[PDB]
RNA sequence: GAGAGGAGCCUGAGAAACGGCUACUACAUCCAAGGAAGGGCAGGCGCCAAAUUACCCAAUCCCGACACGGGGAGGUAGUGACAAUAAAUACUGAUACAGGGCUCCGGGUCUUGUAAUUGGAAUGAGUACAAUUUAAAUCCCUUAACGAGGAACAAUUGGAGGGCAAGUCUGGUGCCAGCAGCCGCGGUAAUUCCCUCCAAUAGCGUAUAUU
């Protein structure tokens, strides 16, 4: 699929540090133009001439981690320092080795402030880098962030800004998918008001990622809830 | 309340051949190998092992065999 | 082969070693020394580099106590073997000087910091002890065998 | 305690400090705390707490001996106008 | 190359200074002044290396800037400008000085020396020629211009000035059969005694020298430096500047060792 | 196959998965599409358990031998980058 | 030695100075479309991924109204099984029971073992108060204190060989033989059951070129 590409999807995975996930989220937000606080779910970020990106916060539910493990274009693997690993990182890692191997997965490492000695930090860094090397790839790129630096996130940008190729995985070559950016609820006010629960029409709006859609009357799966049918397609134009 | 990772996870042994505590240390393994091959040379050839001990020759213990000629023709 | 396996098994059994790498190491240094003695024997006597160079080599091997101080000839330094070097090594001097009960106990009592050699304390059991420094092999001062504190098991025993 | 034997003293009349070698020992103790040693070079060569500069101070092998290269002034303004800045901020100045 | 730089290289640093091979790239290059590159000896190299009276340049500038050190009575608050030749350097408190001389090996050495013996200076005539006003004045080898001398005092005389106005109180005459330091050639920096002078129309007429123990060497007039007739003005260097052999002088050192 | 030491390949057909003997050479051999040469050579997967890991269409690295079908010549060493013995042991996933 | 590019120009002690002006030549950026400002090496990918986007002018040294102000020389550290070096993963007793252990068809030798019961010492990896080293940190050198009983503080890489079902598959003049067997009646908080030998050993295997 040689498309003039959509935003490449980057995952932020890790243990239940939610402050870690939104930490790196708002951190790379301040690397790009904005400075906003509250994260919407999928948030696209313009980078340079090849392809802009998009960023997401994987919740602590690993059903969503296997959903976005099916999605992920490139991977950011956010991991503790004084704790070793937790289970959810490994579950995502071989859940992704099973689902489909992306072109780029990167380790990135937090909580380096909570130490006592640079010998202990260096020993745990070499050990933990070795366990990423045996679980993931021989000589992968791991990273370190001590709590808001800018130079480390700058060369991090110099690694996720030189996108190579989203290596042709088969399912993502022949299956059409789209992560819903904007949630939109269209219902008649006597349908939503007179009936407490009947059904509601939902305009999910997003960027077409997969193979080409059906021009009329498509069946479509939505994660968790189930498979539904498209009542309508509109398309916002682009420059 | 963090999910601790277990030991096989940390060290992917997987399915390795079961090995010995004597094989764990190579110096112990060559120590237990030399003791056995010192033992087997007792069975084959004749070792000195001291002369008459304390008691002073209680006879030729472990028998005497009269037909046997254990010698190198020269 | 099998002559090397029984030979190096006899060396790793006579003297308490861990692998055959140290055997090959000792035979390598003996190959260099015996090689130098050979190529000094190529010249005649009264070749002054055989006199002074071979004289210096036999003085150095008398000094580190491998060649016995009685014999003073380069043929007698050609006639060496690896049990001289392993007989001069520190571990076997701990056992043959009776600080230890067995040779593996001697290597434990060397990696364990219990022995000193003169002023140093020596962790390496492959330490080529000099003949002059042979006498001063003894237990270290902070060890339980050279005075000092009685160590972990007796501390947890007193408590 | 600490044992104190000074080697190669020089009166150093050029700067009104003193080019001193001060060789100390702590046998059996942990290490010697050079600010407490700035409370030790006060009566032995008549210095106040400001004008005791100490550096070098490499402990010899196996505990015990410890070499120290020290410099005592005769005025704290000579300390400030003759002393380096990292030695000042390390020296609480 | 193509104009001046102030960076000195370290493998090419010459003999008189005793610089370390360590500590980064660059060495303390001397800048312009009285003398050339060779017989220069800065206060950087002098008070830090030759005397060990320094730790770093906070201390050395902290010595130099406070007006305690004098060079010919001048303050000389500069690090790159040189100290001269056969030098008089001041430690005026307790009344001592530093004459720089050669050793018996040919390199410079410090000497604590008195106020009188320091307060005169032995400076060679470089030139006696005609300038403005119609007078032949004297260009010294080291620093200054001695205007209105005695009119027959010519070149190659080495002058006892009193250092105070630059005026001749005595001179040592360029002569055959006289005692002279040599600063150049294959045998540079040696006290000897000249036996002859040769003319050599074609450049640099020379002297034959034959020392106390009959060793002959013929060196040029540009490097000869007549240091004394007998008249011990300056301090005597070690071993009378004879430069004997290392083995025999070594046996003399072991003989005179305490 | 003397210029390079390992050749990549596409697993084309698992030849003889319907055999009866569990560790016979019929069940062990696998048809391989060589990438640069274009030829089709069969190679020995060293176990039936490793044959359960050798899947269709996958990038598979092969090597030679050195010493039921004497004449099948190559050997499957990797499947999709991961080594096949490290897949046979429980070392790595794919 | 030659340097967006020809053509000219200016400064200074020293430059045909270009990371300085003036036109012309080839592109290209802000605009309210008249006008303006514009002319480097390093980084990543590349011709499925493996060496930091580190900290300092503290030393040594250089430059300026000049003790301060400035330094992409230099120093300090981080990764690294490509090598090269030293060597951990234990040491030592006591008793009890067993009678065979080993070696070449019949020989030859005399103490050997135990998933047997117990007792001792030894601690070094590591955890780490401190202090020190240092521009600051770290490593080092000191260093109080904790720090070993296997189910652990959890040595590997190769090869050779034995045993096995109410299992499976194949051959064939019953009961045999073959290849092989994580798969068996039940049972997964269900079960507690079978290994020996050789090699190198913090290193080892494999493929081709091969010598």
């Amino acid at each position: 699929l040689p498309d003039e590409p959509p935003p490449r999807l980057v995952v932020i995975v890790g243990p239940p540090g939610v402050g870690k996930t939104t930490l790196l989220k708002s951190l790379v937000r301040r690397y790009t133009k904005e400075t906003m606080s509250d994260p919407v779910g999928p948030i696209t970020v313009v980078t340079s001439k090849k392809q802009r990106l998009t960023f997401i916060e994987c919740p602590n539910e690993l059903e969503a981690m296997i959903d976005m493990a099916k999605v992920a274009d490139i991977v950011l693997l956010m991991i503790d320092g004084n704790y070793g690993f937790e289970m959810e990182t490994m579950e995502f890692l071989n859940i992704l080795a099973n689902t489909g191997m992306p072109g780029n997965v990167f380790g990135i490492l937090t909580h380096l402030d909570l130490f006592k000695k640079p010998s202990a930090l260096k020993d745990a860094k070499k050990r933990l880098k070795h366990r990423l090397w045996t679980e993931l790839y021989q000589g992968a790129h791991l990273f370190y962030l001590s709590r808001y630096p800018d130079r480390e996130i700058h060369n991090l940008s110099r690694f996720l800004s030189v996108m190579k190729n989203p290596r042709p995985l088969v399912w993502r070559n022949t299956h059409p998918y789209t992560i819903i950016d904007n949630y939109r609820d269209i219902t008649h006010p006597t349908k939503i008001e007179e009936d407490p629960l009947c059904d509601r029409t939902i305009e999910l709006s997003g960027y077409l990622r997969g193979t080409n859609f059906a021009a009329q009357g498509q069946r479509v799966h939505i994660a968790g809830v189930g498979d539904f049918t498209i009542s309508k397609i509109e398309e916002l134009p682009d420059p | 309340g963090k999910r601790q990772i277990t030991w096989q996870i940390q060290k992917n042994k997987g399915l390795t051949p079961n090995r010995k505590k004597e094989q764990r240390n190579p110096r112990v393994k060559k120590r237990k190998k030399y003791e056995e091959k010192q033992k087997k040379l007792r069975s084959v050839k004749a070792v000195y092992k001291g002369g008459e001990g304390p008691g002073g020759y209680q006879g030729e213990l472990s028998g005497i065999k009269t037909n046997l000629v254990k010698s190198v023709k020269l | 082969e099998a002559a090397r396996l029984d030979s190096e098994l006899k060396l790793v059994g006579e003297y308490g070693l861990r692998n055959k790498r140290e055997v090959w190491r000792v035979l390598l240094t003996l190959s260099k020394i015996r090689r130098a003695a050979r190529i000094l024997l190529t010249l005649d006597e009264k070749d002054p580099k055989r006199l002074f160079e071979g004289n210096a080599l036999i003085r150095r091997l008398v000094r580190i106590g491998v060649l016995d101080e009685s014999r003073m000839k380069l043929d007698y330094v050609l006639a060496l073997k690896a049990e001289d070097f392993l007989e001069r090594r520190l571990q076997t001097l701990v056992y043959k000087l009776g600080l230890a009960k067995s040779i593996h106990h001697a290597r434990v009592l060397i990696r364990q910091r219990h022995i000193r050699v003169g002023k140093q304390i020596v962790n390496v059991p492959s330490f080529m002890v000099r003949l002059d420094s042979q006498k001063h092999i003894d237990f270290a001062l902070t060890s339980p065998f050279g005075g000092g504190r009685p160590g972990r098991v007796r501390r947890k025993k007193a408590k | 305690p600490v044992t104190l034997r000074t080697r190669k003293f020089i009166r150093n009349p050029l700067l009104s400090r003193k080019q001193m070698v001060v060789d100390i020992l702590h046998p059996g103790r942990p290490n010697i705390s050079k600010d407490e040693l700035r409370e030790k070079l006060a009566t032995m060569y008549k210095a106040q707490k400001d004008q005791v500069s100490v550096f070098g101070l490499r402990t010899q092998y196996g505990g015990g001996k410890t070499t120290g290269f020290a410099l005592i002034y005769d005025s704290p303004e000579a300390l400030k106008k003759f002393e380096p800045r990292y030695r000042l901020v390390r020296a609480g100045l | 190359a193509r104009g001046p730089k102030k960076h000195q290289k370290r493998l090419s640093a010459p003999s008189h200074w005793l610089l370390d091979k360590l500590s980064g790239a660059y060495a303390p290059r001397p800048s312009t002044g009285p003398h050339k590159l060779r017989d220069c000896m800065p206060l950087i190299v002098f008070v830090r290396n030759r005397l060990k009276y320094a730790l770093n340049y906070r201390e050395t500038k902290a010595i130099m800037m406070q007006r305690l050190v004098k060079v010919d009575g001048k303050v000389r608050t500069d690090i790159t400008y040189p100290a001269g030749f056969m030098d008089v350097i001041t430690i005026e408190k307790t009344g001592e000085n530093f004459r720089l001389i050669y050793d018996t090996k040919g390199r410079f050495t410090v000497h604590r020396i008195t106020d009188e013996e320091a307060k005169y200076k032995l400076g060679k005539v470089k030139r006696v020629q005609l300038g403005r006003g119609g007078v032949p004045f004297l260009v010294t080898h080291d620093a200054r211009t001695i205007r209105y001398p005695d009119p027959l005092i010519k070149v190659n005389d080495t002058v006892k000035i009193d250092l105070e106005t630059g005026k001749i109180t005595d001179f040592i005459k360029f002569d055959t059969g006289a005692l002279a330091m040599i600063t150049g050639g294959r045998n540079m920096g040696r006290v000897g005694v000249i036996t002859h002078r040769e003319r050599h129309d074609g450049g640099f007429g020379i002297v034959h020298l034959k020392d106390a123990l009959d060793n002959t060497f013929a060196t040029r007039e540009s490097n000869v430096f007549v240091i004394g007739s007998e008249k011990p003005w300056i301090s005597l260097p070690k071993g009378k500047g004879v430069k004997l052999t290392i083995a025999e002088e070594r046996d003399q050192r072991r003989a005179r060792a305490l | 196959f003397g210029g390079s030491s390992h050749a990549k390949g596409i697993v084309l057909e698992k030849v003889g998965v319907e055999a009866k003997q569990p560790n016979s050479a019929i069940r062990k051999c696998v048809r391989v599409q060589l990438i640069k040469n274009g030829k089709k050579v069969t190679a020995f997967v060293p176990n039936d358990g490793c044959l359960n890991f050798v899947d269709e269409n996958d990038e598979v690295l092969l090597a030679g031998f050195g010493r039921d079908i004497p004449g099948v010549r190559f050997k499957v060493v990797k499947v999709s980058g991961v080594g096949l013995l490290a897949l046979w042991k429980e070392k790595k996933e794919k």
